[PDB]
RNA sequence: UUGACCUCGGAUCAGGUAGGAGGACCCGCUGAACUUAAGCAUAUCAAUAAGCGGAGGAAAAGAAACCAACAGGGAUUGCCCUAGUAACGGCGAGUGAAGCGGCAACAGCUCAAAUUUGAAAGCUGGCUUCGGCCCGCGUUGUAAUUUGGAGAGGAUGCUUUGGGCGAGGCUCCUUCUGAGUUCCCUGGAACGGGACGCCACAGAGGGUGAGAGCCCCGUAUAGUUGGAAGCCAAGCCUGUGUAAAGCUCCUUCGACGAGUCGAGUAGUUUGGGAAUGCUGCUCAAAAUGGGAGGUAAAUUUCUUCUAAAGCUAAAUACCGGCCAGAGACCGAUAGCGCACAAGUAGAGUGAUCGAAAGAUGAAAAGCACUUUGAAAAGAGGGUUAAAUAGCACGUGAAAUUGUUGAAAGGGAAGCGCUUGUGACCAGACUUGCGCCCGGCGGAUCAUCCGGUGUUCUCACCGGUGCACUCCGCCGGGCUCAGGCCAG
RNA sequence: GGUUUUGCGCGAGUGUUUGGGUGUAAAACCCGCACGCGUAAGGUGAGAGCUUCGGCGCAUCAUCGACC
RNA sequence: UGAGCCCGGGUCGAACGGCCUCUAGUGCAGAUCUUGGUGGUAGUAGCAAAUACUUCAAUGAGAACUUGAAGGACCGAAGUGGGGAAAGGUUCCAUGUGAACAGCGGUUGGACAUGGGUUAGUCGAUCCUAAGCCAUAGGGAAGUUCCGUUUCAAAGGGGCACU
RNA sequence: AAACUUUCAACAACGGAUCUCUUGGUUCUGGCAUCGAUGAAGAACGCAGCGAAAUGCGAUAAGUAAUGUGAAUUGCAGAAUUCCGUGAAUCAUCGAAUCUUUGAACG
């Protein structure tokens, strides 16, 4: 399968340990700007779409507006306290609503919120 | 070993920088040790060499020859000390070049600028001596 | 390539770039994290010592041992199991351990100066002229027009009176 | 360089001229004009099979193989004949799995290199240290102009527990030539078997020895391998009373008499 | 007659901006052939090379007219597998994705469609005494509010604020910070060897008349002087206007992009005639609408999104730019064409083509002076450790040449086996062992007794041992074994 | 990228190195979820070997077999 | 056995080798091979035509081919003369050298080195237009740019006035 | 016998191999984003006491100001520097300047 000019398009990854150090220093950099805060936002727990992966579960993009309201978190405050919000996703069942409400409640119990200025 | 990433242990880069140094960097390279009497007086080990300094040669074929420095030839990394000379064919006295690392300074040409150099080196030696002690 | 050769022949100095970075690698300032941060340690190692979490996501890969920083109803409703249309918006109502975490708990629960908001001078005269003609009958001041040019509602005027001091 | 040997304009002169059919540089006012190019046989040409960076420099070894080899290297370090067979001066030290007190090795005292040097002569690792010092000499060949100026012998390896000993060991050592330092949580076969030769002299701490059984228990997907023999002493196995009572009488001696 | 508005002009008018270079990576346009299919034309090469336009430190893409058929996912980008699978090709040469999943990184927003109408609230200039003065743009619409998993407006009750200084801090350049030139010998010169030390969070590297941790620069770790620019910031002054903002509720409303979708046709492209995308021409839409899917399930039932306006960091690329660090790389016919006054000298009308060429010595100390020669140079003498290092310069092979020494040769030389002559050589041998007589110098003789070790019965050490025993040396004699050729 | 044989590790499993976590920092050490490939009943002639010397009989061939 | 290994003697001056593994741009008599150097041929082929040279003296280390004088020849104004245009660029002059070049030599040269030399109101350029060419107005082309030269261009001169 | 041709040795030639060296190349990795009408990249002509080239500079011309260091440059000549100083230097840094003719090139 070498009918094209593969010799002029060939990528060797000798910077594999170098880019690992660059990525770890980028993670360290955002831990210095946001010193007590985590370097990641909290993400919802969703079910994988297809029938091959129905039984397994993974992290989704952001919390729905309805599960954010039931947990007691206002909309305009959630990005300010480290919670991802997805306006596209929908609940569509009580099972997806209850798991994310419990996840938001557990984040609230472990949260220390500093009083503004 | 080396630790800092700005340092280099490359042989060609070290040799390029030595032989292509400016005359200001060449002055620091041409430094000579102070004598034992001067070392216990100023708490200073070595100083860059000077036109008015008095030196004693301790290495080479002109060992134990004592005289006053007459020239600091920074182009060929040599100093010229008085009366340490050789004769050409024509009976003309020409001076022999001695590296400052082969001589020891026995008297200093002192101005206000040298006195700051002895002071600044002396300050750091007792800084760490107190740091190592207490 | 030819420009690089031109520098070697030229008697122009090589402009050495100092190793400056866009983003800093250590916290700075006078706060609890910057005083307790260790430069020689890593992000997870520092957050272990602080007692906080660093990554809220899934644990990708294996960690060092002990790093602690990488994380009856009549109506059948699941929300009543988790219960403890308006909520607070600008804050949240909340209810053997490392020293940095204890210091952060004291800074969060330290009492805050109120910085109360007063009313303007012209607002005080407008409320004073309203009481001087109508006493405390807020329904009459709402229906007034010369002394209430904006048709402020009696519920709103009563709220401004209570802030002012005169009922 | 991918363009090396190809930065020229050359064509073959033909097949009828009494010269070799090699491409020659066109022109006419230079030494280079009419000279052969574009060949591995030619001066200033292109060498056969130009070296490329996609050459598979790194070798993938199974993690089970690595842990087997590291376990075999640790076993050979407990063998005192294998230490002498490598080139280590092990004659003045007792208990060839050397264990030193962690209390004698943790703190600011051993952080100074004079106490690290004093500790090595006290336990018996002294002559190995002076062996490395006296063996430093210039390297034969072209490696001197390529950053590898000198070479010397290897010395003892200090194995410690980073949690219990306190990481200041590395500063106390690291200027004594030949002496290397290594945590018990990450052992290196490049240090354990230098050059592929087994039996390096290792100085352990009391904390590292107690932690060594825990770090081999935590290896997931790996157990300590079972040997294909039970007793490696063939002398006891052959000259046992079980084998010899069964044996049939010898047909001959070690050397036989010439008959005719 | 005079004056507005509209359109169109002039000015070396007041103030601005564009062009070219670079182009490694990036965004477009245009676009081959060799090759393979052992020939070749579909196909492949290749949506490549060459040509043209346009940016940045990244560019581009980007917040669904998406994927899917699920218990659902949720902007874009990149890696891993998906997978040589689906799909399309005489179902040849072959071409060749994507969804899910695991990671890296994540951030959301701005308009048009609504009248501020109880007050164009907006902005460009240019005159300033720097605070505010006019000239205008603009109602054919500049501010505020709103941008469809929304929103407005009323009511209602809680909850939120704004500016200006600023100690100090973080980056980055900067001064300063360890220890032998100790004693002998070789050497022109120790940086070599022998002995005695010392420092080490420094035994990386380089220089110094030879291999230097301690002669010198640097090297390690924390501090410590002085300075630059960004950003953060403890605190300290003030604030304000019936000013803005978030939510809640509802007997009130809720505007969403057209020569654009779409149909027909031609060309090109794709794995992709439900045309995969794109472009030209002809015709040319809609409002419980439109787009893409699922479905034999009984009629287009169900699912999921809103196109024709716009912005936006990171993870990704990088043969170029300013630097920095490295290599199981090459070592002057090698490595870039170029280690050198190399894209130089030279060649061509021109586009373009394009070399060869490193090394005295530690230091020029690069032959003073004399002598011969017209001169070049030569010989003495001198410099050096070395003129067997004379700038025709480190070492100095072979081809080929000269001189001296030895030899051979009546139409080839060279080669194999075997003597001989002549020249020149390596070995071997030089005496060792034992025994017996004497003569010297000494008691590590046998035994026994104490400690120690070990192989637990063997040794060592100290004493006893005192001299027909033990060990050395010398002087004789005898035996054995000793080199080459032979009878 | 296929394929045959030899050595090695583990073996119904095997593969750490996409990535993450440490590090004395391109090394070495450790590992989460997925993913690639594979996996989810004998007789007689015999027949190596054992035998208490009566018989037991591996793998596999000829054949008879049993099942998908 | 062999590929080879080791030692002695001379030269030379700064690094090198044995052993076990690892690694590769790893082993040459040929390729009308590549680059560089060197032979026999060989002191050989050969060093033309333009008729032609000779004597004395000077210079010089050295004189057939350097100079002076004197004899003998020649170009014969359609020149072997005297000047320019184009082109070249210091070749012009003086002094000094004789390493290389000038098929022999050289004291000579258009060779090398060091100095010097070109003086304009009137000589040419500079001003004018010729055949022709380029902008500008417009119009094509994806574009680098092409057509277009007076073309449906607001295209430029001059004067007068009791203000 | 010599000469000539051939063989071997020694020394001397021709030539530049081998060995050792390397301020060069080649490849990989890391930090950062910075040309031009305020006239770029490129082309030319000038500038040093004694320079042809390479380098630097532009009629303020192998350079001026300012800052730092602290006593040179060097092939030769000449001044220097009073050396207890606004201060040498073919020094370094660099925030102010000068900046010939062209070239996008613009009467």
């Amino acid at each position: 399968h070498f009918r094209k000019h593969w010799q002029r398009r060939v990528r060797c990854h000798f910077d594999q340990p170098g880019k690992k150090v660059t990525r770890r220093l980028a993670r360290r950099a955002k831990a210095a700007a946001l010193a007590p805060r985590p370097v990641d936002k909290l993400r919802p727990i969703v079910r994988c779409p297809t029938v091959k992966y129905n039984r397994r579960t993974r992290l989704g993009r952001g919390f729905t507006l309805e599960e954010l309201k039931a947990a007691g978190i206002p909309r305009l405050l959630a990005p300010t306290i480290g919670i991802a919000v997805d306006h596209r996703r929908k609940n569509l069942s009580e099972e997806s609503l209850a798991a994310n409400v419990q996840r938001l409640k557990d984040y609230k119990a472990r949260l220390i919120l500093f009083p503004r200025k | 070993m080396k630790v800092r990433p700005t340092v280099s242990s490359s042989r060609r880069k070290a040799r390029k920088a030595h032989f292509s140094a400016p005359s200001s960097v060449r002055r620091v390279i041409m430094s000579a040790p102070l004598s034992k009497e001067l070392r216990e007086k100023y708490n200073v080990r070595s100083i860059p060499i000077r036109k008015g300094d008095e030196v004693q040669i301790v290495r080479g074929a002109h060992k134990d020859k004592e005289g006053k420095v007459t020239s600091v030839y920074r182009l060929k990394y040599v100093i010229h000390v008085e009366r340490v000379t050789r004769e050409k064919a024509t009976g003309q006295t020409v001076p022999i070049g001695i590296h400052p690392s082969n001589v020891v300074i026995t008297k200093l040409h002192l101005d206000k600028d040298r006195e700051n150099i002895l002071a600044r080196i002396k300050a750091g030696r007792e800084q760490v001596a107190k740091a190592k002690g207490k | 390539r030819e420009l690089q050769k031109r520098k070697r022949r030229s008697s122009r100095p090589t402009i050495r770039m100092p190793n400056r970075r866009k983003k800093a690698l250590n916290p700075a300032g006078n706060n609890i994290i910057a005083k307790s941060w260790n430069k020689k340690e890593t992000l997870s190692q520092n957050y272990t010592r602080f007692g906080l979490v660093a990554k809220l996501g899934k644990a990708t890969g294996g960690t060092a041992p002990g790093n602690k920083a990488l994380l009856s109803e009549s109506d059948a409703v699941p929300q009543q199991q988790q219960q403890e249309n308006h909520i607070r918006q600008h804050d949240l109502e909340l209810e053997s351990k490392p020293e940095v975490l204890r210091a952060l708990e004291r800074e969060a629960t330290r009492p805050v100066e109120k910085t109360v908001r007063h009313q303007s001078e012209r607002e005080r005269e407008w409320l004073q002229r309203l009481v001087d003609k109508h006493g405390d009958d807020v329904a009459a001041m709402a229906r007034d027009r010369k002394l209430n040019p904006y048709q402020q509602t009696a519920s709103d005027i009563k709220r401004r009176l209570k802030k002012a001091g005169l009922l | 360089s991918e363009k090396a040997g190809h930065q020229t304009s050359a064509e073959s002169w033909g097949t009828g001229r009494a010269v070799a059919r090699i491409p020659r540089v066109s022109g006419g006012g230079t030494h280079r004009a009419g000279q052969g190019a574009f060949g591995n046989m030619c001066r200033s040409g292109r060498m056969f099979a130009p070296t490329k960076i996609w050459r598979k420099w790194h070798v993938k070894i199974n993690q089970g193989q690595k842990r087997f080899a590291t376990a075999s290297a640790l076993a050979a370090s407990a063998v005192a004949p294998l230490l002498m067979a490598r080139g280590h001066q092990v004659s003045t030290v007792p208990e060839v799995p050397l264990v030193v007190d962690s209390a004698a090795v943790a703190g600011d005292a051993v952080a100074k290199t004079a106490a690290a040097y004093k500790l090595l002569k006290a336990i018996g690792a002294g002559p190995d240290v002076e062996k490395v010092k006296k063996s430093k000499k210039l390297r034969a060949g072209k490696g001197k102009m390529r950053g590898r100026r000198h070479r010397q012998r290897r010395g003892p390896l200090i194995v410690y527990s980073p949690e219990h000993d306190g990481k200041e060991l590395v500063k106390g050592f690291r200027n004594i030539p030949g002496v290397e330092t290594c945590p018990v949580d990450a052992l290196n076969l490049l240090q354990l078997a230098p050059g592929g030769h087994l039996g390096r002299f290792i100085v352990w701490t009391s904390a590292a020895i107690k932690q060594l059984d825990a770090v081999y228990e935590s290896k997931k997907g790996f157990f300590l391998p079972a040997n294909i023999v039970s007793q490696a002493d063939l002398s006891r196995l052959i000259n046992s009373t079980e084998i010899q009572s069964v044996l049939r009488a010898p047909k001959g001696e070690a050397r036989t008499k010439r008959a005719c």
